[PDB]
């Protein structure tokens, strides 16, 4: 009657086999469910396990359950950047006549690029229609780098974002910050965060 | 004795109407306990004997939530077997399903099972073993190909051997006065002259329950199967059950027939003989 | 009481 | 599958409002949801087939009804800022192996006054002379700001196709005044290419922005333009300076 | 299709009795489909509030029914049970006989 994931979060480095947990109080359900859903986005569904079946498998995706014992198993193999998501359990009774679902609250996983040359760097960019304004952009360092929000106001930072050029097999990690403030510049931009020593600055 | 609870249900197609009949009706031995009928005015699962007006709201939402559902996938189904058989809308054509548990004098599983008929006819059935189907016919080889895909008869096997049983015991306690009871037979013996010659003797068994019974006529110490009119068993309309079995014989000689009445309500058999 | 999973001939 | 819609609307207090959710595959049971930060998915109602319906968590201010076996519309009589939310619809067969199939989402945003709706405006900032050089990349960015409420599509087109190869857009918008209920928001893209193809006069690069705000049923009248559903571009080309 | 024609079984529900109440019976079974019209008749004619059990079914699928309505025989009134069925080219007549 009580679906529980824990850890709620979790942190992986690309490419390393990960698992994840649910938990149930009732062990009398028809089956399991496993999805994933993004922030602002909707939910795919992943693998349905029925109750008298042990596991089921997709690509690099593989689930197990212990009716008996209460509990779920998802194995995510060669974690992805891609796999980064809310995933959530769901198990619905067997019998009492209801159908209704109870769902876990989820665990957040998020997995780290790896980056094979970082080259951290803040650069400014200008408006295509106006050289008046402009935004800072930190970008290509690695995953050890957390990008803080700013400490004044009217000042915007986003959180890193991975993107992906896949005909060069190339991904890279950047934030962007802006403000109308006078005294911000892209040398102070991101003094709120910890960044790497020799990060590079152009002038 | 042993015991059974039993669901019986019936989808009628309704062609030019907005839906089609569904009647579901359960029973545990041959006393009925509720029924539904998707034509009636409540829409909800209803009590048909005393013993099972005992069950609270939660139990009468629950078998009204799953009857409804029931209904749903078997108004479905009509749509879909009638695509596996390639035939038009016009006509009207009938789905049954039963399905039920036997317990024995242990009150515990002794078989479970699962029937499917089409327009009069068997459509698919699950085995005894519980774990496979038997197909009538083709069409009927693709339900059983998506029920195994689907693994249905796991899950239908862990109902007819867990929640069916439980449920049949709680009722056969719950209605300990109705359920496990025997009422034996009223006898009686009636003679109708057929002509000068000839005359009928009815052997007559009266308000018994179960219905099981046997009514045999011998002629001096031997079987008259073959030149027996027997009348099915009826029901009297207040639990129990009627039935007659019947012979033409030669006037003068009714003295040299027996009817024999057998039923679980009688210490011994009982031997009727046609009297002046 | 019913049978709660039924699925579709 | 599952459609439901619209995919995203305003409304203002008082508005009645029906989502709908259609499926395809005669699944006998339908059910609402309603998602919400630290509140996680919350049943509204369900129907387990037509002429059947029952409440959920949280049926208060939601009614449905199912009439036929596709369609399970949910029904606002009378919209609140407390029903702003995110919908999914999700139906199953009762049998089978039971999955659960989800609809795309609907989201709605009800407010006591329009006024604080507003579309973004849309700038693309060009990849420096610094990052060129020194990485052989060029990265764009696009930002759309001072916009509400939340109703975005942000997509990047490069010579009037939409590519997403090499595009990353912040997960979810960020309140220009984080203090307010009601901030307006703003959201920032990312394209990265090559030096050569940024290098180059004849590649068009545009960035745009569906906005879903207003109808023609609104009031409006002000000064400003009003917010309708619409969609805010910038562009830049590429140059060898 | 499969179409089997109604058994029909016209009776009282206790033994009869002038004056005495009772009830009156038409038990149909054997038959397919289910559509099927039930009459009691009292000197030919239709009588008014008759019931009937739940619609349920043997084990080779046949359908079986039971008509009822409290009645209070005579020597007189005589009763009947009027049966019309997809597999009756004509509503076929069954008269209570207490006698057998």
């Amino acid at each position: 009657q009580e679906v529980t994931q824990i850890p709620a979060a979790l942190s992986v480095p690309e490419g390393e086999n990960l698992v994840l947990n649910c938990s149930f109080t009732d062990s009398a359900i028809y089956n399991l469910q496993w999805f994933r859903q993004d922030p602002g986005k909707g939910l795919t569904s992943l693998l349905l396990i029925q109750s008298s079946q042990r596991e089921q498998t997709s690509g690099r995706l593989n689930a197990s359950l212990d009716k008996s014992s209460g509990r779920s198993t998802l194995y995510i193999a060669a974690s992805q950047p891609g796999d980064s998501a809310t995933y959530l359990c769901a198990v619905r009774p067997t019998s009492g006549g209801s159908y209704i679902p109870t769902f876990g609250r989820g665990t957040s996983l998020i997995v780290h690029p790896y980056i094979q040359n970082p080259d951290p760097a803040v650069y400014q960019l200008r408006d295509s229609k106006s050289s008046d304004k402009s935004v800072c952009l930190f970008t290509d360092f690695d995953s050890q780098t957390n990008v803080s929000q700013s400490k004044d106001s009217d000042v915007y930072i986003t959180d890193k974002c991975v993107l992906d050029m896949r005909s060069m097999d190339f991904k890279s990690n950047s934030a962007v910050a802006w403000s109308n403030k006078s005294d911000f510049a892209c040398a102070n931009a991101f003094n709120n965060s910890i960044i790497p020593e020799d990060t590079f600055f152009p002038s | 004795g042993s015991h059974s609870m039993r669901y019986f249900f019936t989808s009628v197609s309704r062609p030019g109407r907005g839906e089609p009949r569904f009647i579901a009706v359960g029973y545990v031995d041959d006393t009925q306990f509720v029924r539904f009928d998707s034509d009636a005015a409540s829409q909800r699962m209803e009590p048909r004997a005393p013993w099972i007006e005992q069950e609270g709201p939660e139990y009468w939402d629950g078998e009204t939530r799953k009857v409804k559902a029931h209904s749903q996938t078997h108004r479905v189904d009509l749509g879909t077997l009638r695509g596996y058989y390639n035939q038009s809308e016009a006509g009207s054509h009938t789905v049954q399903r039963m399905y039920g548990c036997d317990v024995g004098s242990d009150w515990r599983f002794l078989r479970g099972y699962h029937q499917y008929a089409y327009d009069g006819k068997d459509y698919i059935a699950l085995k005894e073993d519980l774990r496979s189907w038997t197909a009538a016919d083709m069409a009927a080889q693709t339900t059983k190909h998506k029920w195994e895909a689907a693994h249905v008869a796991e899950q239908l096997r862990a109902y007819l051997e867990g929640t069916c049983v439980e449920w049949l015991r709680r009722y056969l306690e719950n209605g300990k006065e109705t359920l496990q009871r025997t009422d034996a037979p009223k006898t009686h013996m009636t003679h109708h002259a057929v002509s000068d010659h000839e005359a009928t003797l009815r052997c007559w068994a009266l308000s018994f329950y179960p219905a099981e019974i046997t009514l045999t006529w011998q002629r001096d110490g031997e079987d008259q199967t073959q030149d027996t009119e027997l009348v099915e068993t009826r029901p009297a309309g207040d639990g129990t059950f009627q039935k007659w079995a019947a012979v033409v014989v030669p006037s003068g000689q009714e003295q040299r027939y027996t009817c024999h009445v057998q039923h679980e309500g009688l210490p011994k058999p009982l031997t009727l003989r046609w009297e002046p | 009481s019913l049978l709660m999973w039924i699925t579709q001939c | 599958g599952v459609t439901q819609t619209p995919k995203f609307q305003v409304l203002k207090t008082g508005q009645s409002m029906t989502l709908q959710c259609a499926q395809d595959m005669n699944h006998e049971y339908m059910s609402w949801y309603r998602q919400d930060p630290g509140m996680g998915l919350r049943l509204i109602h369900y129907s387990v087939g037509a002429g059947i319906t029952d409440q959920g968590e949280v049926p208060n201010g939601y009614n449905v009804s199912r009439s036929t076996t596709e369609d399970f519309p949910l029904r606002l009589l009378s919209a609140a800022p407390s029903q702003t939310s995110v919908y999914f619809c999700a139906s199953s067969y009762v049998g089978n192996t039971g999955e659960l199939f989800f609809g795309e989402g609907s989201r709605l945003t009800v407010l006591e006054d329009l006024k604080n709706v507003f579309p973004p405006e849309v700038a693309v900032f060009e990849p420096s002379e610094a990052e060129i050089s020194h990485t052989q990349k060029a990265t764009l960015v696009c930002l759309a700001t001072g916009f509400y409420p939340d109703h975005v599509e942000l997509s990047w087109w490069v010579n009037g196709k939409e590519v997403h190869s090499g595009v990353c857009t912040d997960p979810q918008p960020l309140k220009e005044q984080p203090a307010l209920n009601d901030s307006r928001y703003a959201l920032s893209s990312r394209l990265r290419v090559s030096a050569t193809f940024w290098q180059d006069p004849r590649n068009h690069f545009r960035c745009q922005v569906q906005f879903y705000g207003l109808s023609e049923n609104d009031e409006w009248t002000q000064d400003r333009a009003k917010p309708v559903t619409q969609i805010v571009s910038a562009e830049a080309w590429g140059r060898a300076d | 299709m499969i179409q089997r024609t109604p058994k029909i079984q016209v009776y009282s529900r206790h033994p009869a009795e002038n004056g005495k109440s009772n009830f009156l019976n038409c038990y149909v079974s054997g038959f397919h489909p289910s559509d099927i019209e039930v009459d009691l008749l009292k000197n030919g004619e239709r009588i008014e509030k008759v019931e009937h059990s739940d619609l349920s079914f043997s084990k080779d699928w046949s359908f079986y029914l039971l008509y009822y309505t409290e009645f209070t025989p005579t020597e007189k009134d005589e009763y009947a049970c009027r049966v019309n069925h997809v597999t009756l080219s004509q509503p076929k007549i069954v008269k209570w006989d207490r006698d057998m």
